[PDB]
């Protein structure tokens, strides 16, 4: 539906979710810490997305639901 | 039976299927809990160089970036799936309000105590 | 804030608050000055008496309502009747409440548009709104189809209505209504010797029709039965003594409903009235309105209306049909209960004609877009 | 005792003294405190809160069958259980849309006689040949089948 | 995966997954926006009830086929129509199947065109192919030739084949179908003073030529014994009462087919065109296609058309030929049961147009080796 349109909106959100970050002005320790901080924000994400994949089961049963109950209606 | 036999067994059904499903929520968030534990991998920075380290980091800012456009991809799924979750609520909803419009209202708000003021 | 739900009626004023199951003030509608001398000295002594006040001294005063049939024929008093219900009787200043009218349908625009002129500009409301009063009557009953017969006190109107569209060329209204079957009483109470005149007596001949009358089952049957004996002879005592005794005047008085020529009018009555604002709609969707026939109004309260419809209808009506008569017990109400309703729906919210809108258009607004 | 003390706590021993007190209002009193049988109609008449006739109609199965001429005083507390409001609200709607689908394992959008069975005794309850099948003529009254959405949606109404 | 059959058509949309005996789902395809006004809020009222919904709620709408004849007319019709049957009478996302839609011979090329390029840009389907709606009725029967008689709602098309080679120059079109019928049956109707003029009440007449209408075996006979006796006379229920007696206006619809001057067509009728349309073939596959002459479409399902057919050719085709008409029980789903076969087959499997392919040939790809 539009798919420029939605193409559009998917570029200002990831623009949203860009980020880029200094990669040659920390030392050893720092770069560790940064390592880590982006393994654990990575990792947040995959919670999140399993959340979301979840979330989706549940609803898409509730779609059946919902859908069989109306078919049942006639 | 006796209705009241009846409706104590639905009772304890019920209870115990939510037990059940108590349970088993509790067994899908440890499960999730470990199997997002398995998508990330373990990162051991010890004895790293700059450009090591630093290609490793930039690794990941691109995996990042890639799930912030699957993310993005199931959130526009998920944007559908709602949107036709509430559609399925307002039909069902419109059938069942051929005979269930007024029911949302306040009904015997205050006049029901002023009796005797004339 | 609540939104008040006013209903002007013609014959008693019913109003109160949205969102609660009955009006906090129901009173008759009239405005009478007093039509005699006056001798005594600072008894306070008003220069009318409207409302429910006019009902106690009604012996000096000459009552007259203010609104005839539907419209309103007497523009200053319908003002002070608006003005005693929200100052005396709701005792909420109007500066701070949406209204919600009522309207019969077919009615003259120009009353409509000067109804919303004075709400505006001497009450000053925020913003009023204007319903027809049958989908109302039609809400109350929880249905969302049907054909619903709201004989009022003023006019009796047919609207038919099917799963939300109603149908604006079945809409058929008759000006027989509460007034002219008391009218009718009062002439043929004069067979038997009782003469009624004044219109302070027009009020006692009112409560005659409303405590004694009904409405029967078979005409023919009930007007040789009480030509025989004398089981239907029920007394009534006046505001003063002298019972007096009423025959077969309790079953010929609102008889006139379904045999509008007793009163000189040609129309049909409403038991075919009904069946034709029916048969004007669409070929299928006759059985649903069959089904769903909803009585309203204050007049539609004669014990055994609800029957003698249905046998009416039934008679007319193809025989495979279903003829179904919901006669809800708070039928008097139901108008108000429905805008009660009506009024305390989220979706409704943005319908209100604000104030800034009239500024725009003048009182011309409440034909467009919001109705 | 589970269910029976449960609505013992639901009129807690509070609630126990007070319609103690109110019960010596309206017994015979000046008495050995033999207790009556006719206070739970007493009681009907004076607390305004009359019993409904199914509720008389258990206290006659339940007590006065036997010609007793009193009623005991866990039968009195078991009638005065079932004349105040120990509502279970009928749980919520979303409550019984997780409990049917736990119990449409098969994803049907409905709930099987087997399924009920299943479910039945999953909890260990006696589900014999007085059960389903009196569920049949009582738990489903559609029976067109199977067990519809709407019927067990609605079957379950304000109940525990 | 699997593949989604859909079939058009024009009265009847039928589809459903490859490989089964019956479409899924079957509706009417109409659409019809509400006409009246509406007076309740929040009834949650939409703007356009298309498929069988539109079939309860007709009395307050205006019905419109987007199908007209075989063409399509209304586009976007059209693609609320298909959105309505992939997502709510089917509920599978359209980007994980292939379809076979269906069209009937010799239509205009901006149809197809325009089909596969709604096809290929809205739904965004893997792959689709259009196949001809008489072949697939060919398929059915599990024969291999034949002369197939597809007489549909919107237009009856006859196409011979051979051992599976097409005859191209003998494919005869006539534009006489099951709603041309309709119309006549409601214009003959008038006869007897029921008249039918809605949009809506079309369907009741619908419904009454299915339940009630016949074909003659012979014309004059019936036409005399109706008008003697009444043993013919059928009555019918209208969706209000007021029931119907059908006289000789059972058997004088469905006549139209093989008299098409009753509705002021000039053509033959369809008894005529097969005859013609075998003739135009070659002089030594003549005894095949008699003896194996096939009947499909709704419109063939009338009570008596597989004898008069027979008879008819009888008394044109040459006294030694056999002729002996296919007329099996399952004739309305004919071709959709012949498109499931078709897409379930292994040799069909890489006749598909895939997506690759038509963003390298833009839609003019239909036309081309992947017919
Ligand atoms: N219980 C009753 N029995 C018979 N007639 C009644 C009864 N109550 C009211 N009426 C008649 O109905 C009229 C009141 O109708 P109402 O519904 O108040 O009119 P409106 O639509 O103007 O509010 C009275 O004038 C009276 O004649
Ligand atoms: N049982 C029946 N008897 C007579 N006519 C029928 C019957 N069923 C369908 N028809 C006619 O056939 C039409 C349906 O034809 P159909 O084969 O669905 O057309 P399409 O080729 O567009 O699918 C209907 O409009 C109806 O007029
Ligand atoms: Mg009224
Ligand atoms: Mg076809």
């Amino acid at each position: 539906g539009k798919r420029q349109t939605e193409r559009e909106k998917k570029k200002k959100i990831l623009a949203e979710r860009r980020k880029v970050l200094a990669i040659d002005h920390l030392n050893e320790d720092q770069l560790r810490e940064k390592a880590k901080e982006l393994w654990q924000s990575i990792y947040n994400l995959e919670a999140e997305k399993f959340d979301l994949q979840e979330k989706f089961k549940q609803q898409k049963y509730e779609i059946n639901v919902l859908r069989n109950r109306i078919n049942d209606n006639q | 039976i006796s209705a009241s036999r009846k409706l104590q067994l639905k009772t304890l059904m019920l209870q115990i299927a939510k037990q059940e499903m108590e349970r088993e929520a509790e067994e899908r968030r440890g499960e999730k809990g470990r199997v997002l534990r398995t998508r990330c991998q373990p990162l051991e920075l010890d004895g790293l160089g700059f450009e090591e380290l630093q290609d490793l980091c930039r690794q990941l800012h691109a995996r990042v970036d890639k799930v912030d456009e699957e993310r993005y991809d199931v959130e526009a799924k998920v944007t559908k799936n709602i949107t036709e979750i509430a559609d399925l609520t307002q039909k069902i909803y419109d059938l069942r309000g051929k005979f269930k419009r007024p029911t949302l209202r306040r009904v015997r708000i205050s006049a029901d105590a002023m009796m005797q003021a004339l | 804030t609540t939104a008040l739900v006013c209903d002007n009626g013609s014959g008693l004023v019913k109003a109160g608050f949205a969102g609660d199951d009955a009006p906090r003030a129901v009173f008759p509608s009239i405005v009478g000055r007093p039509r005699h001398q006056g001798v005594m000295v600072g008894m306070g002594q008003k220069d009318s008496y409207v409302g429910d006040e006019a009902q106690s001294k009604r012996g000096i005063l000459t009552l007259k309502y203010p609104i005839e049939h539907g419209i309103i024929t007497n523009w200053d008093d319908m003002e002070k009747i608006w003005h005693h219900t929200f100052y005396n009787e709701l005792r909420v200043a109007p500066e701070e409440h949406p209204t919600l009218l009522t309207e019969a349908p077919l009615n003259p625009k120009a009353n409509r548009e000067k109804m919303t002129q004075i709400m505006f500009e001497t009450f000053n409301v925020p913003a009023m709104y204007v319903a027809i009063q049958a989908v109302l009557s039609l809400y109350a009953s929880g249905r969302t189809t049907g054909i619903v017969l709201d004989s009022g006190d003023g006019v009796t109107h047919n609207v038919p209505i099917y799963e939300g569209y109603a149908l604006p060329h079945a809409i058929m209204r008759l000006d027989l209504a509460g007034r002219d079957l008391t009218d009718y009483l009062m002439k043929i109470l004069t067979e038997r010797g009782y003469s009624f005149v004044t219109t302070a007596e027009r009020e006692i001949v009112r409560d005659i029709k409303e405590k004694l009358c009904y409405v029967a089952l078979d005409f023919e049957n009930e007007m040789a039965t009480a030509a025989s004996s004398s089981s239907l002879e029920k007394s009534y005592e006046l505001p003063d003594g002298q019972v007096i005794t009423i025959g077969n005047e309790r079953f010929r008085c609102p008889e006139t409903l379904f045999q509008p020529s007793f009163i000189g009018m040609e129309s049909a009555g409403i038991h075919e009235t009904t069946y034709n604002s029916i048969m004007k709609c669409d070929i299928d969707i006759r059985k649903d309105l069959y089904a769903n026939n909803v009585l309203s109004g204050g007049t539609t309260m004669y014990p055994g209306i609800a029957d003698r419809m249905q046998k009416e209808i039934t008679a007319l009506a193809p025989s495979t049909m279903k003829i179904k008569i919901i006669a809800p017990p708070e039928r008097k109400y139901s108008v108000w209960i429905g805008g009660s309703i009506l009024a305390s729906l989220s979706t409704f919210q943005q319908m209100w004609i604000s104030k800034q809108e009239y500024d725009e258009a003048g009182p011309s607004i409440v034909h467009r877009k919001c109705f | 005792d589970d269910i029976y003390k449960a609505a013992v706590e639901q009129l807690t021993e509070e609630q126990k003294n007070e319609f103690k007190a109110a019960f010596d209002i309206f017994v015979l009193g000046a008495e050995d405190g033999c207790i009556s049988t006719k206070e739970l109609g007493k009681v009907m008449r004076m607390l305004g809160q009359n019993p409904t006739p199914e509720e008389l109609q258990e206290m006659i199965d339940e007590v006065d069958e036997d010609g007793s001429g009193t009623v005991d005083f866990d039968e009195f507390l078991v009638m005065m259980v079932r004349c105040m409001k120990d509502d279970s609200k009928g749980k919520s709607e979303e409550e019984l849309s997780d409990l049917f689908r736990m119990f449409d394992k098969n994803a049907d959008g409905y709930i099987d006689l087997d399924e009920l069975k299943m479910m039945l005794q999953a909890t260990g309850e006696t589900i014999t040949e007085d059960d389903i099948e009196e569920l049949m003529k009582d738990g489903d009254k559609n029976n067109d089948g199977r067990i519809d959405y709407d019927e067990f949606l609605e079957f379950m109404k304000g109940v525990e």
